[PDB]
């Protein structure tokens, strides 16, 4: 389902403990920490999120700086990665035209391929309170 | 003496390469393939003079070793000295293709690493 | 966790597995980062965790990571000195290889810390126990020179140097003279430090027992060196003349030029000179016979050669003829040196094959090849009459890149011959069988300017050329004047609306203040006097040389001494490629 | 006006040539040479839009390939840039998704798509939909 | 190998007559043009295939349509059966057929092919009956033949229905006849005069338009960028209109451009962001081409002053690129220089070679009167580090410029000076022609120049240029620097004659003059140099111009009459007022 | 345990 619907993309209270259970379900599910970014699999990631679950679409807010990015809102557990793409990936004749790894390269503004990776020492304690104000 | 030796491709994408002296860049590396492999036929000769830069270039039928100076060395030398890489990299690893490049990447430049010093040609 | 790479569509850390303790993994994941180096990434971002991490094995890992530290030396020294102090401490290695890969990956750093902090390891290797220590040590040494600045035991260094010159091993002491030849680039205090009655005998034994390689480098300092004794010199060249080494073309040349630069004697008198006269020559004949590029490299030597001394490869042509199957550049050269060499014995022998060379396909040898005809015409006495004929056949087959450059070397032949050939102008400038090159119309209009009194109805032929007066020919005046200083005195009240149309031309019109200095300088001088101007402009001309297509004097003293150099093969000033 | 659309892999090979202007063979041949030496060098951290001698190449690199169209300077980069991914699209949205190995066996196809996109320097239908239409109704 | 078995193959399938099938040809067909991609030529019976259009298969006969677009030959028979099947296509009541027809035509460009279908492709045209994929292929049809053969188009009564197609519900044909009317606006603007005035109404119905309408003519929330972009430069192809209506009509569609370009994105695709930014480009360029709204070239020029602060190059690069006719204004001319700085940032912090040609290219047309002397010093600092490929172009623009804006020529010397040591090499001839013209006229600037290029030539590594350049001023001015020491004829001689050997032969025919000026000017300095005039070198030289130049110098110099001598050798009347050929060889350049 | 990303047309 949600697997399908995210590899398909080829072209109430928003509580922190309830956010880190959904996440750690999406891992426990094979959902993410394997995939690029784009902005259909944000929303298809919200709608389902709010389809399943009932859930207001304001948690998903990352960090727009250079390089690493943090999610801002505090309970989801997955921060994005620049993943540097190899330079015998983007010569393959199988490789999709309309994707992220060069569709979503013009769209950010440092110019940056984004993939998803989890990371637990965020579950500790917060990161954007510290980075940014 | 050397101030760089570039191996290309029959297309123009670099397979080994190295700086020795600060005069020699990037746009020395694609000048060269910018006006010399990437250009029309009846190939002239082999030393190029381009802004202030003289490019020797040797193609093996498949390859080309590339030497790229600034300044007056001896003539015969550097082709003598791609002679000698063309034939120890022959009896190193047979004939000279892509596979032959990438299947022996590491041993090319080890052998970069003691043929050549700073230009020099010092003997193995 | 920083700069996360992809295989192939996956995803995989790149630091953890250079901090991990696989050892395979991390040489797999550095060949990577050195492949992503050599196809232009930018993986400045892993310096700290390649160079610092080292706790692996010796050898291949650190041999990588000195190639990454010799590629990258030019990034900043405050992340170049992260673990730049166990770096510099290697002079004390059991490894002498290991020492002698850490000097020459320290050497090739230009750091502000490099004069400070690299003249321990440098002379704690210097006096070292295996030659491949020294050499790498003065290599490096050659490298900090090159700089030519004021180190700390810069000095000491030269000194060093010096000393390494009278040493034992061969190749080490090659390499010295080399790095003094390389500081001796400028012009320093110590410039070319002879030391003979030691130094000289040291370098022959070197250049006796050496290698394949460092002979040029002797060679190429000899070739500076300047004796003034009679049996240290004929020692000098009993030494220097056996010359067939496997570096079939570079210790060849550089031999060559020591022995063309070891030439101060009687050049009739000398025996010896006819000695070298007879041993040059199968070097330079059997140098042919190898690889293109150095075939080449031999071919604009010994065109230097030949335009300096004739009397080397005089005897011998017939390595010289072109064959079917070379390359367009040898094609070339040794098309030139045949029309060099071509002497009055070999006439029969030449002009055949340069009538048969121009039915080819090469468009520039064609060129070369009319030319060349032209230019024997200029070299043989008894063949002109038949090379003109050859020339006119030649144009009569109404080709546009025969014509145009066949004409230039018919003029070259009514240069040097100005009364034996008053007939073909009143035909080939009746032609004009092609819409011409520059230097084809200054051919035309300098043919039609002179030799005026056979060719009357000239008016109109530089009237045609007169209305559109855009090009780069100030023949159009200057060989308007010299005829029409005479034409228009045999009949007044005529072509007065050509020499003063001309220079009204040439006055207000002519941007160029080359061509206005020349305007004003004619209409000064035949306005006031004419006597004066036909004195002047009219007055009789010497013939030019045999040798049509040669360089300046000045400049042929400057290549000889780079005969080995990039300058012979360029044939320009040594200053024109900085 | 558009005066060629290319599609060149970064290997050196040339999988769709459109030419509208009059090019001669040695044209052809020489101008794909300096399209690659120029076009295959600059990185993605560059503009898209290149000169030539009056030209204003614009390129694009997706997954290996090279779309450049051709133009002189008088018209909107940006709207031609547009062009190109929305030709990207309609070849990427024919099938369920698209690959230079479908570029090539599927040429019939792109030939099509061309010149049901573009026609005579200049763009026919500035839609997909309708283009998709008309793909779909001469699929029979 | 691979590629002669593949011609092997080709030849085995269609080498003869052998008996074959219409499947088995067309994958014959489609075999040799797939080994025609890889880079192979094969015309092996090209009337086989030509043969073939007049069937029913469409795939087949698209085939043969592409192959003898990708192979169209010179043959007479087979393109006259091409031209009867493409006649037989038209006259066919098949959309397709003759939309491949019309495709064939605009490919093709044939001149026979163009004079025989000159007329019935406009009664296609504006024939009703036709559906609207026809119309759209036939306007660029015949937009190729107008472009291939102008002389042959008539201008015939059906302006009124072209001018009418803007009216249509489909939109394609609304751009194919703005592809049209924008091309044929350069000879007939009456023609299509009302065709501004329905134009206007057009964009004003595209831009006004929610997102309920355009349901398949949309991109990326944006209506219709390629139509408006059409729109609007077909607009600037016309003078602004006359009457206030559409005046005003015009003024309120490129105020709703300019505030929505203002307003904050709907979504954060960068493809709609660059084709919501192309229809505010061509806006900007519309307005600064008519140039008539001072309200509107104000926020035009704040706009793009705001978007040069934007972190995309391929923004920049257009924000640069659409500023250099802005510059050349009077009212928002100060707006435009606001950022002398942040043009000259742009050049110092770089990223991108054409980027920083369109930077030098606006600082250039903006240079009136800002500041001279910092464009210039920015422009040789730029020059220092340039590439070796575009440097002729900004030297003329440094000489035009430096000859332009200057109050004392002293600079001005000292530019050139700088220009021609700087990279001399790729210094065209007519700047050395107009330092020396400027040099002769002014009578200031004499002394000055004679010692600073007399101090200049003292460098060993000068260049061939800076030798031509001393060797005339020297030749025309030794006479006002002979009192210092350092400045002796003797010295004068020397060190050109040390310069004279190794360069080359306009620099050895320029020298020779100076040489003989120097003998008309010092009879000191008359012996060496008549020595140097009389030597072998130099009479029996190969050139016919230094021997020449040598010869009669040589009996010049000995006739006994210093006074025709100083007569014939005088000074130099200055050079007549010309008309910039540094800018005429500029404009040809460019 | 994650799966892996479609990056090959099949």
């Amino acid at each position: 389902g949600l697997r399908e619907r995210l590899l398909q993309a080829r072209g109430r209270a928003m509580s922190y403990k309830l956010a880190i259970d959904m996440s750690h379900f999406i891992k426990e599910k094979g959902g993410l920490e394997g995939i690029y970014y784009s902005d259909r699999r944000h929303r298809i990631l919200d709608i389902y999120l709010e389809k399943e679950e009932g859930i207001i679409p304001d948690w998903q807010n990352y960090t727009s700086g250079p390089g690493v990015r943090y999610p801002l809102f505090f309970g989801w557990l997955w921060k994005l990665v620049p993943v540097n793409v190899s330079d015998e990936a983007q010569e393959d004749e199988t490789h999709c035209l309309v994707h992220p790894a060069q569709t979503s390269q013009w769209d950010d503004p440092w110019g940056e391929v984004l993939a998803w990776k989890f990371d637990p020492k965020l579950a500790y304690t917060y990161e954007a309170f510290i980075r940014y104000p | 003496m050397i101030g760089g030796l570039f191996i290309y491709n029959h297309k123009g994408e670099v397979l080994i390469s190295r700086v020795y002296r600060d005069d020699i860049g990037r746009n020395a590396v694609d000048a060269f393939r910018v006006n010399v492999i990437h250009a029309r036929q009846q190939v002239r000769s082999p030393v190029t003079n381009i802004a202030r830069t003289s490019f020797f270039h040797v193609k093996r039928s498949n390859i080309w070793l590339a030497a790229v100076t600034k300044q007056n060395v001896n003539a015969a030398m550097v082709f003598e000295f791609l002679y000698k890489m063309c034939d120890v990299m022959a009896a190193y690893f047979g004939k000279i293709s892509e596979e032959n490049i990438k299947n022996n990447f590491v041993l090319i430049y080890e052998l970069l690493d003691e043929i050549l010093d700073f230009g020099y040609p010092q003997n193995s | 966790k920083y700069f996360t790479t992809n295989k192939k569509g996956e995803i995989f850390e790149l630091k953890a597995e250079l901090n991990n303790e696989k050892k395979e993994k991390r040489k797999e994941a550095v060949k990577k980062v050195i492949a992503a180096m050599t196809v232009g990434k930018d993986v400045s971002s892993l310096f700290p965790d390649v160079v610092n991490c080292m706790q692996t094995d010796n050898l291949e890992l650190k041999k990588l990571v000195y190639l990454y530290l010799m590629n990258y030396a030019k990034s900043q020294p405050d992340m170049a000195i992260m673990a730049v102090n166990s770096f510099v401490k290697d002079c004390e290695d059991p490894n002498p290889l290991i020492r002698a890969l850490a000097v020459r990956t320290m050497g090739c750093i230009r750091v502000d810390k490099i004069t400070e902090y690299l003249c321990e390891p440098l002379r704690k290797c210097l006096k070292d126990e295996d030659p491949y220590v020294r050499k790498t040590a003065a290599v490096c040494v050659a490298k900090l020179h090159d700089i030519n600045a004021q180190m700390v035991e810069d000095q000491g260094f030269l000194d060093s140097l010096r000393d390494l010159i009278a040493d034992s091993n061969p190749m080490v002491v090659a390499n010295a003279v080399a790095a003094l030849s390389e500081i001796s680039e400028s012009h320093p205090n110590s410039n070319l430090l002879d030391l003979n009655p030691q130094n000289i005998n040291k370098l022959l034994t070197a250049l006796n027992e050496c290698t394949e390689w460092g002979q040029i480098f002797i060679l190429d300092c000899l070739s500076n060196y300047n004796p003034k004794d009679d049996r240290e010199a004929q020692s000098i060249c009993e030494r220097v003349t056996p010359r067939l080494s496997h570096a079939n073309s570079a210790v060849v040349l550089s031999a060559v030029k020591v022995l063309m630069k070891f030439l101060e004697l009687l050049p009739k008198d000398s025996d010896y000179y006819n000695m070298l006269l007879k041993k040059l020559a199968p070097p330079l004949v059997t140098l042919l016979s190898g690889e293109p590029e150095v075939q080449y490299v031999a071919l604009r030597n010994i065109n230097l050669i030949v335009q300096k001394r004739p009397e080397i490869l005089k005897q011998e042509i017939k390595v010289f003829f072109v064959k079917y199957n070379d390359p367009i550049y040898v094609k070339l050269e040794k098309l030139d040196i045949m029309i060099r060499l071509a002497s009055q014995a070999n006439i029969a022998q030449v002009l055949a094959e340069l009538k048969e060379y121009a039915t080819e396909v090469d468009v520039d040898f064609v060129r070369k090849a009319v030319r060349a005809i032209g230019r024997c015409a200029i070299k043989v006495e008894q063949s002109a009459e038949r090379c003109v004929s050859t020339l006119l056949d030649l144009i009569q087959t109404k080709v546009n890149y025969v014509v145009q450059e066949a004409i230039v070397v018919i003029r070259d032949i009514f240069r040097k011959y100005p009364n034996k050939y008053e007939s073909i102008i009143a035909t080939l400038c009746e032609n004009l069988d092609s819409l011409d090159e520059p230097d084809a119309r200054a051919a035309m209009i300098w043919i039609v300017g002179e030799y005026a009194e056979r060719i009357d109805n000239a008016d109109e032929l530089l009237e045609s050329f007169l209305e559109g007066f855009h090009d780069e020919s100030t023949q159009v005046q200057l060989t308007l004047l010299t005829a029409i200083v005479k034409l228009f005195l045999k009949k007044p009240s005529e072509t007065q609306e050509l020499v003063q149309q001309v220079l009204s031309l040439a006055t207000q019109d002519s941007d160029n203040p080359d061509l206005r200095d020349r305007g004003y300088i004619y209409w000064r001088l035949l306005s006031t006097d004419p006597v004066t101007a036909k004195e002047v402009v009219l007055s009789e001309k010497p013939l030019i040389s045999e040798e049509t297509d040669l360089i300046e004097p000045t400049l042929l003293d400057e290549l000889i001494c780079h005969i080995g150099s990039l300058a012979s093969v360029y044939h320009k000033p040594p200053n024109a490629f900085v | 006006m558009i005066r060629f659309i290319l599609i060149q892999n970064r290997a050196g090979k040339t999988r769709l040539a459109k030419w509208y202007m009059q090019f001669d063979d040695d044209e052809k041949q020489k101008l794909i040479e300096e399209v690659h030496a120029v076009v295959t060098v600059r990185d993605a951290k560059h503009t898209n839009f290149v000169e030539f001698r009056n030209f204003k190449i614009i390129y694009r690199r997706y997954a290996g390939l090279y779309f450049c169209i051709c133009v002189d300077v008088n018209d909107n980069n940006l709207a031609y840039l547009e062009a190109i991914h929305n030709f990207v699209e309609v070849l990427n949205e024919y099938f369920h998704c698209v690959s230079e190995l479908d570029l090539v066996f599927n040429f019939y196809k792109v030939y099509t798509v061309v010149d049901e996109m573009f026609l005579a320097g200049e763009i026919r239908e500035t839609s997909q939909t309708k283009v998709l239409k008309q793909l779909l109704m001469l699929q029979s | 190998k691979r590629i002669n078995k593949e011609l092997a193959n080709i030849r085995s399938k269609f080498k003869g007559d052998k008996a074959l099938d219409g499947y088995s040809k067309k994958k014959y067909v489609c075999k040799l043009l797939f080994i025609f991609l890889l880079g192979h030529d094969i015309d092996f019976g090209h009337m086989e295939a030509v043969n073939l259009l007049s069937s029913n298969r469409y795939t087949e006969k698209q085939i043969g349509y592409l192959f003898i677009s990708v192979l169209v030959n010179s043959n007479s028979e087979l393109i006259r059966l091409i031209n009867n099947a493409i006649k037989n296509d038209l006259a066919s009541r098949n959309p397709t057929f003759m939309g491949l027809a019309l495709h064939c035509i605009a490919n093709v460009g044939s001149r026979e092919m163009a004079e025989a279908f000159a007329g019935e492709i406009p009664k296609i045209l504006v024939a009703g009956d036709t559906m609207d994929s026809v119309k759209q292929s036939a306007a660029l049809c015949l937009l190729r033949l107008y472009r291939t053969s102008p002389d042959l188009v008539p201008m015939g009564d059906w302006t009124s229905r072209v001018v009418h197609l803007l009216n249509d519900q489909h939109l394609g044909v609304v751009t194919a006849a703005t592809s049209l009317i924008t091309t044929l606006a350069q000879k007939n603007p009456e023609e299509f005069k009302t065709s501004v005035s329905l134009a206007v109404s057009r964009l004003s119905r595209i831009v006004t338009s929610a997102s309920t309408d355009l349901q398949d003519y949309t991109y990326y929330f944006v209506p219709a960028p390629w139509l408006s972009v059409k729109l609007l430069r077909l607009l600037q192809c016309y003078p602004p209109p006359e009457d206030p209506a559409v005046r005003g009509r015009l003024t309120e569609c490129l105020e709703t451009i300019l505030n929505k370009a203002q307003e904050p994105p709907k979504s954060k695709k960068v493809q709609h962001s660059n084709a919501k930014n192309a229809v505010l480009f061509e806006a900007i360029s519309l307005i600064i081409h008519h140039d008539s709204e001072p309200n509107l070239l104000v926020r035009a020029c704040n706009q793009l002053g705001q978007f040069l602060q934007h972190r995309e190059t391929n923004l920049r690069y257009l924000a640069l690129e659409s500023m250099c006719t802005l510059a050349s204004s009077e009212f928002s001319h100060e707006a435009v220089k606001t950022h002398i700085e942040t043009v000259i940032n742009a050049l110092k912090t770089e990223r991108d070679v054409s980027v920083r040609q369109r930077a030098v290219d606006l600082l250039y047309a903006m240079c009136d009167r800002s500041n001279a002397q910092q464009i210039v010093a920015e422009m040789l600092s730029y020059l220092e580090t340039a590439d070796y490929s575009i440097r002729e172009e900004i030297v003329l623009k440094v000489a035009i410029l430096a000859e332009k804006y200057a109050v004392d020529y002293t600079w001005y010397v000292d530019t050139i000076l700088n220009l021609i040591r700087i990279a001399g090499d790729y210094v065209s001839e007519e700047v050395w022609y107009r330092v020396i013209q400027i040099v002769i006229n002014r009578d200031d600037v004499q002394g000055y120049a004679a010692k600073t290029v007399f101090e200049a030539l003292q460098a060993p590594a000068c260049h061939e240029n800076l030798v031509k350049v001393g060797g005339y001023i020297l030749g025309e001015f030794g006479n006002l620097i002979a009192g210092d020491p350092r400045s002796s004829p003797l010295i004068q001689f020397n060190l050109l004659h040390s310069k004279f050997h190794l360069c080359s032969v306009p620099t050895r025919a320029l020298l020779l003059s100076t040489y003989i000026k120097f003998v008309n000017l010092f009879p000191e300095v008359k012996a060496t140099i008549q020595d140097v005039l009389r030597s072998d070198s130099q009479l029996k030289n190969a050139d016919v111009e230094l021997q020449q130049r040598a010869v009669e110098y040589l009996r010049l110099s000995t006739v006994a009459s210093t006074d025709i001598l100083a007569t014939v050798l005088e000074e130099m009347p200055p050079f007549p007022e010309r008309e910039s050929s540094i800018l005429a060889k500029l404009k040809k350049k460019k």
